[PDB]
């Protein structure tokens, strides 16, 4: 049975099906396409069925380097000694270099512009191209890691390819666990969540179970609320890019041919850099581009995004609100005036009640992004015990975190201190001008930005083997 | 495992030296919670026709997002103090982290 | 194949490797058998390999009633609707039922006596047979399932038998766990582990995990070094009952023959209560009745028992000693020095050290075992850790627990609190006199005896249906 | 999983209602620690001629067994305080809660 095309509910398609008097489809022999996850152990009669993680979960840049050999080797420059990730040899960013294409067999990129003949990016992960802000992203750290290849390939003469890739990406790695938990988690949890969640970091512990927890797929899927209806794009002096500054995101969605033909990734940036996330908000949870037109260029029919998320989370068997509550220590509202305090909003109480008729049934993201906010945080208690429990097991439990003793010298820490989001961004595209730290409160042109020059650039002379 | 090593593998194998999958790519996830199916061991919640949850019926997702998360755009809220930097890093992140592999 | 009868290490054989100049097996290329423990998600190349619990975890009487409904349905008497367990069609034990005789494919109770000709017992549990001390314990609760029953029908007339065999088993179960958690485990864990791990019962708690964990398999077999190299048999005076009132432990493993043609179940459960248990003394682990002659009349040679535990432990993949220590909040030893004050005893810790080179490495068996005893218990910390976070999770898990609200009445309750496994010896055998509560601590005739006529029967009078 | 019942139910199953697998029979064991096999997911420690556990030999069990574990039969101690029924409702009460299957 093909979940794409049929809505007949039949192994491995779980069709999410259509309510009666729904705002979109008025069809309700029609539904939502829906695969299920693959199970860990495929046809067993002993087995309680999981799902699999095809990553590595380590904040090691796997986006980047991929989480398979094969992949990992066809990322890579194989064709001298310089330790580089291969790039786009059709295609260049203003000088600069782009991500390679990919081959694939029904490439949904190729479909979001018939004309442009532009299919999808190949990175180290395989969403790369959902997006242009993250394939920017992708794009971004691809540059950072050649940028310091080469410098590396100037202060050690000696080093070989291997050599350069491995030190490279050891460093690029380094750099998204501190702009992670530096400048993000913080902002995520909040100043409570951050302190109870994640203490100062001691060393590591052999003992800390590293793997992402099932749970965590669905949870952090808190970011759904974050996001705008439009993809932004602004020129050098951060201004509205015409003559498509503000497209809708139905029409970004696996839209490379954006990246090559309209403007590269500084566009992209700036946006980021100088537009507000959406705030989430208990009766503003998840707009439309993403709830109604979801992947519409690219199938036959619009998704709902938050829909999928319950779906999903059904998918794989997780527990309901309370016991994901019960699990963090937080109290389990019974009744509809229980839940509206722990809501501190009856109204929204309300409605989950009239859904899921107890709060024991509340599916985990659901209810997890209809919490109020935690102070300076953007989740509330339930999700913030999920997120954060999550992110001290991947970092307690890495052996080579960037703090780890063994993996940097003192003076290696030092150098990677200073490293920050804003001054990559300045070390690999054609922006001189860039948000304050931290660059994930920053959002208000020219209030929040500095010029690059007054930031300092990551100082790797304690890197010089000699 | 080799007794030592220089930097990460690529599939993360050997991270955690006592349990050289934990962390490693293409492996099932940790449950910090006992799954729960209508069947008790594979069928979701909402699989079967009439069968409820804990006592209630199960809520189209559908249904939920409509109730619930069905807002009208212009009464979207910008977040004065995030930029939208802060969702993009938010996938980026969920991207070096978890992929869930579905069939074809 | 056959694990049984080669040296060969090939699927599913795991065959123990013998040490040059072994006392017993002098041929250093041959072996001990082994049989890996079937995998839960067979020849994945994803899941971690796990092993299979193939009985109920619940302290239920499963071993009883079997944990499988075709075989529960096979050992239930359905010739009538009396509710009853079938019970041995060609033997009596002066006059009393003894279990059915089971129909296996290499039945092993056949091999003890050629001549005799008594096949192995059918039960709830499939290893009855082991020994006739376990034999005649199965026997017990199978008199004591008909009994209750039987008195059952007289209160109730209008029951039918699957109410009647209901209503039996469902006392039986509860009897079970009132001796186990009132009577025994005091005695293995101290007063003091009895308190930590298991606090005054408050209720039953759905989000208790009540399953087996795979380590307890291993560390519950502390039992091993409670075992006595003979069976011992008294007459009804408690003396030997001749005219071998002593044998070896290697010729009564699946000696089915010693139960139907040796003076059925009485002397066995006399011997029982007037013989104490073997101590674990750190130079006085385990017997060679066990450790060189487990099994001798029904395998190519003698299994060990204590290596048998330690090879199982590593086909489970059981983290070694100091991980359970962790995982238990204990200190972890890292030197013989620490391990000696650990253990009180530097010699055993200088012998660890030299089998295993780490504490790190040593078996969980062998490591828990090793352990100084606690107070008044029969196990050290570790071990005490350990059992004692399975049964509280067994009780606390337990929907049906005995003192779950709504399970018994109050007045069921009061009359169960009065049970005891002397006065069960009373009710169903032709035995007169029993050990003094606790039977457990009990071991002396006849100091520590009494008349069964001071011993109240269990009041059934609240079952009956007004 | 009934609405209401009075009695457990042979293998177990819905004993827990929100996940009426856990307890009941022929499930996997729960793992309150990571396995730890030679190859990281299946060979145990002792299978690969040479292959080392954190550091040091795999002992084997035979020979802990021999050098640890024996001792002289008539060395041994009578309990004072418990009865060798201690030991036989240990076993008994070992087969109510775990059997762990091998192929014959
Ligand atoms: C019903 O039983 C539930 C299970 O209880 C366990 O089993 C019973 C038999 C007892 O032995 C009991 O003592 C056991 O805990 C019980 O729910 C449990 O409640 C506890 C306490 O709230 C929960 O612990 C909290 O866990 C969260 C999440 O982290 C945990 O899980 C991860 C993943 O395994 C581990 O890596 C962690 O180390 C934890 O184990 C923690 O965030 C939280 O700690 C934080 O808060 C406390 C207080 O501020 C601080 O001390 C810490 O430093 C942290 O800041 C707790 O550790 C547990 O998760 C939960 N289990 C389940 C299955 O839900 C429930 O309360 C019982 N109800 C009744 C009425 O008896
Ligand atoms: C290295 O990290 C280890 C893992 O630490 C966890 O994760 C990291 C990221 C941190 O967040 C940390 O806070 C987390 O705990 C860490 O080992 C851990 O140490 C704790 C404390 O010693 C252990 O908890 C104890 O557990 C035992 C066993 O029961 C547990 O497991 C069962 C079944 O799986 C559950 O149902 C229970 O709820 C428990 O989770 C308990 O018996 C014990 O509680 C009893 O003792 C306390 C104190 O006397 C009493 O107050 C209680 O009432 C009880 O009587 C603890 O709960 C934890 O098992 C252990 N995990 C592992 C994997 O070993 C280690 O210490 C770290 N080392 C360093 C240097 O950081
Ligand atoms: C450009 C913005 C984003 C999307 C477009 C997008 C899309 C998805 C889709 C289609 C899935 C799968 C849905 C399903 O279950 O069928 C999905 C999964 C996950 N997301 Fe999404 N996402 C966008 C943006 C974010 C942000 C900002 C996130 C985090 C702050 C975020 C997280 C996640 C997570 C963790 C998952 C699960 C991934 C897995 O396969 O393990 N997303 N998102
Ligand atoms: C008559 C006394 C006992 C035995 C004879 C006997 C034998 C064994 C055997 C052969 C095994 C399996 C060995 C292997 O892994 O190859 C075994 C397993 C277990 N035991 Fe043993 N046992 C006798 C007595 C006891 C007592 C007194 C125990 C408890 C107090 C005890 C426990 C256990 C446990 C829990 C196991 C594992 C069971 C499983 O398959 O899950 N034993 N024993
Ligand atoms: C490899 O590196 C060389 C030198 O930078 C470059 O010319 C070539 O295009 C690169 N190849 C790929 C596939 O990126
Ligand atoms: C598609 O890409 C082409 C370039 O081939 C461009 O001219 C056109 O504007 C794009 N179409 C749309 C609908 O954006
Ligand atoms: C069933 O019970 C009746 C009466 O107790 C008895 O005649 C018969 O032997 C029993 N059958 C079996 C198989 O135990
Ligand atoms: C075997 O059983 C017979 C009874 O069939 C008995 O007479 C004989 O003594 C037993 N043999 C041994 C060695 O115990
Ligand atoms: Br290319
Ligand atoms: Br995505
Ligand atoms: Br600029
Ligand atoms: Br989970
Ligand atoms: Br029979
Ligand atoms: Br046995
Ligand atoms: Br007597
Ligand atoms: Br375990
Ligand atoms: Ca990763
Ligand atoms: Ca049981």
């Amino acid at each position: 049975v093909n979940c794409e095309t049929s809505c007949v509910q039949q192994p491995p398609c779980f069709p999410l099906k259509i309510p009666p008097n729904d705002p979109r489809i008025k069809n309700q022999a029609d539904c939502i396409p829906f695969f299920r996850s693959c199970p860990a152990c495929p046809g067993s009669n002993i087995t309680i069925r999981n799902q699999i993680n095809a990553l590595t979960s380590f904040v090691d840049a796997s986006m980047v380097y991929g989480s398979e050999e094969p992949l990992a080797r066809n990322l890579r420059n194989m064709s001298n000694q310089l330790g580089l990730l291969a790039v786009n040899q059709r295609f260049q960013d203003n000088g600069r270099a782009l991500l390679p294409f990919d081959n694939l067999h029904d490439d949904p990129c190729l479909l979001t512009n018939r004309s442009a003949r532009i299919p999808c990016f190949l990175a180290g992960d395989t969403r790369s191209s959902e997006m242009p802000e993250l394939t920017s992203m992708h794009t971004l750290l691809l540059r950072e890691h050649n940028r310091l290849a080469t410098e590396l390939k100037s202060l050690n003469p000696r080093w070989d390819g291997e050599r350069l890739y491995q030190e490279a990406r050891k460093i690029v790695g380094a750099m998204v666990q501190i702009i992670t938990y530096r400048d993000y988690l913080p902002l995520v949890l909040g100043p409570t969540a951050m302190r109870k969640y994640l203490p100062t970091y001691r060393s590591y512990n052999d003992s800390v179970d590293p793997r992402i927890a099932n749970v965590f797929t669905n949870a952090f899927r808190y970011g759904h609320t974050l996001i705008q209806p439009f993809m932004f794009r602004l020129d050098n002096r951060y201004q509205p890019m015409e003559p498509n500054p503000r497209v809708p995101l139905s029409r970004v969605f696996f839209a490379s041919w954006r990246v090559v033909l309209e403007g590269g990734i500084d566009p992209i940036l700036r946006g980021l850099m100088a537009t507000p996330a959406k705030l989430n908000r208990q009766n503003q949870i998840a707009v439309d581009e993403i709830r109604e037109r979801l992947f519409e260029q690219v199938m036959r029919i619009g998704l709902d995004l938050p829909a999928l998320n319950m779906q999903r989370s059904r998918d794989h068997g997780l527990p309901g609100y309370n016991a994901w509550r019960r699990f963090c220590g937080l109290p389990q509202p019974e009744t509809v005036g229980q839940l509206g305090t722990v809501l501190r909003n009856l109204k929204l109480a309300r409605k989950l009640m009239e859904q899921y008729g107890t709060p024991n049934n509340i599916d985990i993201w659901m209810g997890g992004v209809s919490e109020p906010l935690k102070r300076k945080g953007r989740v509330g208690p339930l999700l913030a015990c999920i997120i954060g429990t999550q992110f001290r097991k991947l970092r307690d439990g890495d052996r080579f975190w960037w703090e780890n003793e063994g993996v940097f010298s003192m003076q290696q820490r030092q150098a990677l201190a200073q490293i920050s989001l804003p001054r990559i961004i300045c070390d690999n595209t054609g922006i001189t001008t860039v948000s304050k730290n931290n660059i994930f409160m920053s959002n208000s042109y020219p209030r929040d930005f500095v010029n690059c020059s007054t930031l300092p650039a990551l100082n790797l002379a304690s890197w010089r083997e000699a | 495992c080799p007794e030592q090593d220089k930097y990460r593998t690529i599939t993360g194998m050997c991270n955690n030296r006592r349990s050289p999958t934990l962390g490693a790519s293409n492996r099932a996830f940790v449950r910090w919670l006992p799954a729960e199916y209508e069947d008790g061991f594979s069928l979701p919640y909402g699989w079967t026709p009439g069968v409820k949850r804990n006592g209630f019926p199960v809520a189209l997702a559908r249904a939920v997002s409509n109730e619930i998360v069905r807002f009208p755009t212009d009464q979207l809220t910008p977040d004065q103090e995030r930029s939208l930097m802060f969702m993009q890093w938010g996938q980026l992140l969920d991207h070096d982290l978890d992929f869930t592999p579905e069939p074809a």
